[PDB]
């Protein structure tokens, strides 16, 4: 532990003999100098650093898997990883592991570009001011990828559970009256009649004499599994039975992807078991900063939670009563200035509670009444991959606290090996309005909605003509891994919490139901939830 | 009959064998033919179900030893042949992966999409095993070193890919592109293997 | 192999006349031919400028420099090396189709025959361009050639897709050429008087009002109507 | 249904491109700069003279009657009436309006576009070609070469325009008379205005180096 400085020329023979000779590692002058400095700092007389260099090279070969380790980041990375492995074994560090290094939140622009190779692969893809703009091919494939993922789910689940297969639409032409089962995106043609779209082609369907599954919501834009008899005389598929593709468990996707490491998995499991007491507090929907009664209720809730600040405090969409827009007036209506003053008032009313907002991360989710997402949509269902709240309105709010995150509306969290998806949207109203009837209580409706959402494998299985989506940022909405915890914030749906297919779904509902500031609480270690209704 | 899937698989295996046999192109393995594997696995499962069916039907029914023995024996031989075809294909892939690992341990650690998860884990652990063997007792010699005799000690080389400056055992090498060294062949073997120096 | 260069009657194609009038070749000879490209002089001024620049570079000694440089770059290769490569590929590989490729080709052939049938029904006249089993054989041969140039022992659906694209670009392009009129005029006038000049309406409204309705496509050519919402909304463009 | 995305609704939200007529050249003919006003008011008044993109024609007739009574109250002594018609002109495109409708605004915009097209056709038939038209002013190239023979011709032209029923409520006034005019766009032009005054509004001069901007200006007056 004696600090000292050792020069690169003397360590060069031994360093070479170890890294290059022993395992084939290229060493540069800068990396050699930095490693000599590190060795001198963590050992004196520079004799028994051979184990240290061996640990460095073995970790580098096991994780990095390249050459030329002397780049100041391979060296630093391996050094730090050695630090955490020494820490978990309980040198340079002998402390304990912290969940902050294993807790993170992912925005729509920070996800991993997972494009599924149609034959068999789920590849990874990962430049200027206008560098984020999606390309035309992305608009082409935003539904190609959804089709391919749902097809993988079908050919992994249905055939092994139920084994007559899927016939491509293109291959339905010459067959006269045979029985067929199609996995196709239900839609209405430009002619105004119902049909199914598929990469092989599209087929118009005789929706009459069809019996669907009653535990699902069916809308234009969701992909279904129809079955029936084709007719070449009218070139129409007389469908008799239809259902949504069956869902799959999260571990079923994890074993396919094969993405975790073993030591990382053990550390995450150890932290999950040890961190038994961690509280997540979810606020309701429509936290209107303009409504004075809402600030009264929010002050009461903030005081109550200042007694025991939770681990996380998520803030949901539509922070103001009126949708924002370019407001023309000579007064302070000026919805930008009004929204900034609303955040300033929130900061003033929120800085009053020092125990709160400390040792607690608060995340803000945009909604239908938020800047840069509502200023053009005018309170309508605009772009689904909503960008984070602009920092131009968050000067005072962020200045008050130390851990404030403004995240995407369909954001992802990697707090542990589990993934938590936050999503604020009134999906129930859209589903009820757009549900097509069939010529052939509340908990049942919520079950149908959740089953549709999970079986479709998409956050919004809707046509882009019904809800626009950023073409490149579509994997952010796909439920490919089926992560366990769904923060399905909604305002037109009753508050509930249900589990299915190894996935947990919570709808805290609107912040104010009748007279109470409803908010929600969750314990990940027990994976147990509880409502919190507080009277005004 | 029943071995057609295995026959096609072993034909593809020999095709890959001639593919890698030509020169030393060091091509990656052809993509794992999970399709044929799953097809022959389904065939084997159906034949096993047929064996169980014949056994139970002989137990409940009155079947002489002749047909019950003969059909069961034929199906067992069918599994023997199909398993042998699968074993030959997997053994070929394993040995070619061993070749890649042995030659490229000092060269590079790489498109893995052509390999199944079992094969990928096998390669990952086999590199560890090779390193363990190199560092166990025979560490003085380099077990992954060149298999050509060291005919000459001092050779001249030209830098293909500029790598800036790299510290050698005693001095340092300034790998300026389009520059020629004349140094010992001993301490530049790994760099030539990686593809930085070209001349002999 | 047969590579024939012909000229439609009247010098120009004269698309105003019927496609059978512009081609004196009978259906029998047209049946043997696999690909039938019909090139047309677009007279596109930017395309004209590009071609003029290329030709000027060709004449003023710039071709002998740029072609040599581009060939040395590796994106172009000399005549002799292409000759030897073609010989080696033709003498080395004879690819055959996969069953999935066969299903895709059968489906595409049925689609193409249905398209030809509906086109002939609309025109009330046999199309001068014949599409038959020999055309499916041509597509199979092109798929085999695509697999062969890659030396792939078996043809993949990538080759099938590319062959279908080329077939649609040449043979369907020939077969899609077009020269009652009373119904077209009535529809044009009724939508001009009904659909406002600056407004739009859904295509299902026109369907309910009331065919192939080639009148809407002709008016789109005239740039008086425009289909924007994926064909579900026709808007009077301002004419 | 107003809270979900609709292609037609979204398109009519961001559909504000107003066509502009602009002709670049030098015109020795006397050209008049007539400024229009109350174009929206006259358009909604004269609008009397299946389609999913069309606004409710019943509400359109209700608004037309409302505007008629406002107008003929404005003809008599009523400041509230004319203030209200100005506010309705400024109000249709207001999202803050407690009765705002995007379809109504799109319909009004299209009607104004077609009214301007009718006015341009009327001026062209009158015998004065148009070199600028931007819903706020019109530049008419009268064939009268003589600057003296402009006032009577201008009065006759404006009387003929006023005789048009669809433009009776439209009000116009000549801003400047150009015996000579060099015109490209709204912000790049010059010339002689009333025959004695001269103007030079050249934004492109700002794009030249300071050494050559005065040379640009000086040679421009020389060529003028």
């Amino acid at each position: 532990v004696l600090p000292v400085k050792i020069q690169p020329p003397l360590l060069r023979p031994l360093a070479y003999r170890v890294l290059s000779r022993k395992y084939g590692l290229s060493i540069k002058s800068d990396g050699l100098s930095a490693l000599a400095e590190f060795v001198g700092t963590n050992i004196g007389a520079n004799w028994r650093q051979g184990p240290a260099t061996i640990k460095f090279l073995e970790q580098f070969a096991a994780v990095w898997k390249q050459q030329e380790r002397g780049l100041f980041i391979d060296q630093s990375g391996v050094k730090e990883v050695i630090q955490e492995m020494k820490e978990r074994e309980k040198p340079e560090s002998s402390k304990a592991l912290d969940w902050r290094d294993y807790f993170k939140v992912i925005n729509a622009s920070q996800q991993q570009r997972f494009s599924y190779n149609p034959h068999k692969m789920q590849f990874i893809f990962v430049g200027g001011i206008a560098g984020f703009l999606p390309d035309i091919e992305d608009k082409v494939q935003m539904f190609l990828t959804r089709y391919y993922l749902t097809n993988d789910r079908v050919m992994r689940n249905e055939n092994f559970q139920n084994s007559m297969s899927i016939t491509p639409i293109k291959n339905l032409l010459g067959r006269d009256a045979q029985n067929f089962l199609l996995l196709g995106l239900l839609n209405k043609n430009f002619k105004g009649n119902w049909s199914l779209e598929d990469p092989s082609g599209s087929v118009e369907i005789d929706i009459s004499q069809t019996i669907p599954t009653q535990g699902h919501y069916y809308v234009p834009g969701c992909m279904v599994l129809v079955e029936g008899i084709y007719y070449s005389v009218g070139n129409k598929f007389h469908v008799t039975s239809m259902t949504l593709p069956p869902g799959e468990r999260r571990e079923i996707t994890l074993e396919t992807i094969g993405n975790l490491d073993k030591d990382l998995k053990i550390r995450l499991h150890l932290l999950e078991k040890e961190l038994t007491d961690h509280k997540f507090v979810i606020l309701g929907a429509n936290l209107f900063l303009d409504d004075l009664k809402i600030m009264t209720a929010l002050s009461k809730i903030l005081q109550k939670l200042n007694d025991d600040p939770p681990t996380l405090l998520i803030w949901q969409g539509s922070f103001t009563s009126v949708p924002v827009f370019a407001s023309m007036s000579s007064r302070n209506i000026s919805s930008s200035t009004q929204f900034k003053n609303n955040f300033d008032a929130l900061a003033t009313l929120l800085s009053r509670f020092d125990n709160l907002t400390e040792n607690t991360t608060m995340i803000f989710i945009p909604g239908p009444n938020d800047l840069w997402g509502s200023m053009v949509s005018l309170g309508a269902s605009g772009t689904l991959p909503q960008d984070p709240i602009p920092s131009a309105f968050t000067k005072k709010i962020n200045k008050v606290c130390k851990n404030v995150v403004w995240s995407s509306n369909p954001t992802r969290i990697a707090y542990l090996s589990q993934e938590i998806v936050i999503f604020r949207d009134d999906l129930s109203g859209r589903f009820k309005r757009h549900r097509l009837e069939f010529p052939f209580q509340k908990v049942q409706e919520t079950r149908k909605l959740v089953k549709t959402i999970l079986d479709q494998g998409h956050l919004s299985p809707f046509l882009d003509s019904l809800r626009p989506i950023s073409w490149d940022l579509d994997h952010t909405l796909t439920l490919c891994p089926i992560p366990s915890t769904m923060v399905l914030c909604d305002t037109t749906s009753a508050q509930f919490d249900l589990t299915y297919n190894g996935c947990k779904v919570i709808n805290p509902g609107s912040f104010i139901h009748n007279r109470r500031a409803r908010y929600m609480e969750y314990v990940p270690s027990s994976k147990k939830t509880i409502q919190e209704e507080i009277y005004i | 009959m029943y071995g057609d899937l295995g026959n096609k698989l072993v034909l593809e295996a020999k095709r890959t064998k001639q593919l890698y046999a030509r020169s030393n192109q060091d091509v990656n393995l052809p993509m794992y033919h999970e399709d044929i594997i799953r097809n022959i696995l389904k065939e084997v499962s159906n034949l096993r179900k047929n064996t169980e069916y014949l056994k139970e039907q002989q137990q409940l029914g009155m079947l002489d030893d002749k047909v019950a023995k003969c059909q069961y024996f034929v199906t067992l031989l069918c599994m023997e042949r199909n398993k042998r075809c699968l074993l030959a294909y997997q053994r070929l892939r394993t040995d070619i992966l061993d070749s890649m690992a042995w030659n490229n341990n000092g060269l590079d650690l790489m498109d893995t999409n052509n390999l199944s998860h079992q094969e990928q884990e096998y390669l990952k652990e086999y590199c560890d095993l090779i390193t363990d063997l190199k560092s166990g007792d025979l560490v003085d010699i380099d077990l992954s070193g060149s298999l050509v005799p060291p005919s000459d000690v001092f050779i001249d080389v030209r830098v293909l890919k500029d790598a800036g400056e790299i510290q050698t055992e005693y001095g340092v090498f300034n790998l300026i592109k389009d520059s020629q060294f004349f140094v010992r062949q001993s301490d530049v073997e790994r760099l030539i293997q990686q593809g930085y120096l070209q001349k002999i | 192999s047969v590579l024939a260069a012909a000229n439609p009657i009247y010098g120009r194609y004269d698309d105003l006349k019927s496609p059978g009038d512009n081609i004196d070749f009978q259906t029998t000879i047209l049946s043997r031919f696999d690909m039938i490209f019909i090139v047309k002089d677009d007279h596109n001024e930017e395309r004209d400028i590009s071609i003029a620049n290329h030709v000027i570079n060709i004449h003023t000694g710039n071709a002998n420099a740029m072609q040599n440089q581009q060939e040395e770059n590796g994106s172009e290769i000399s005549i002799e090396k292409m000759k030897r490569y073609i010989t080696y590929c033709r003498l080395k590989c004879a690819p055959r189709l996969s069953p999935q490729a066969a299903e895709k080709l059968s489906s595409n052939f049925v689609t193409i025959r249905k398209q030809l049938l509906i086109n002939e029904l609309e025109s009330t006249e046999r199309s001068s361009i014949p599409i038959t089993i020999r055309q499916l054989e041509a597509i199979i041969r092109i798929t085999e050639s695509l697999a062969k140039l890659e030396l792939s022992p078996i043809a993949q659906e990538r080759h099938v897709d590319e062959a279908i694209r080329l077939f649609q670009a040449s043979t369907m392009d020939a077969a899609s050429q077009d020269p009652s009129l009373s119904e077209i005029r009535r529809f044009e006038q009724e939508l001009k008087r009904r659909l406002p000049i600056g407004w739009s309406t859904s295509y299902q409204t026109l369907r309910r009002e009331f065919a192939l309705d080639k009148a809407l496509y002709a008016l789109e050519k005239h740039e008086t109507i425009q289909l924007r919402h994926q064909g579900q909304n026709i808007y009077r463009s301002g004419v | 249904i107003q809270n979900d995305f609709d292609l037609n609704t979204s398109w009519i939200m961001n559909d504000s491109e107003f066509p502009k007529i602009n002709n670049s050249g030098v015109y020795d003919n006397v050209v008049l700069d007539v400024g229009v006003d109350n174009l929206t008011v006259n358009t909604i008044l004269t609008s009397a003279l299946f389609v999913h993109d069309a606004f409710s024609n019943d509400a359109l007739n209700v608004l037309r009657g409302m505007l008629k009574e406002w107008w003929d109250e404005a003809l008599k002594e009523n400041s509230t009436a004319d203030l209200l018609v100005n506010s309705l002109a400024s109000w249709v495109q207001n999202p803050n309006a407690k009765l705002f409708d995007g379809l109504l605004r799109y319909h009004v915009h299209n009607l104004t576009k077609k009214a301007l097209l009718q006015l341009v056709n009327e001026f062209s038939a009158l015998g004065s070609t148009i070199v600028y038209a931007d819903r706020n002013q019109i530049l008419i190239k009268t064939n009268k070469y003589s600057p003296e023979n402009c006032y009577a011709y201008s009065q006759y032209m404006m009387k003929a325009v006023r005789t048009n029923p669809m433009f009776s409520y439209l009000d116009l006034n000549i801003k400047r008379y150009w015996d000579l005019l060099i015109w490209m766009d709204k912000f790049n032009f010059s010339g002689l205005a009333c025959d004695y005054t001269a103007v030079s509004q050249w934004q492109l001069k700002k794009f030249l180096s300071p050494i050559y901007q005065p040379e640009f200006e000086d040679w421009m007056m020389i060529i003028l």
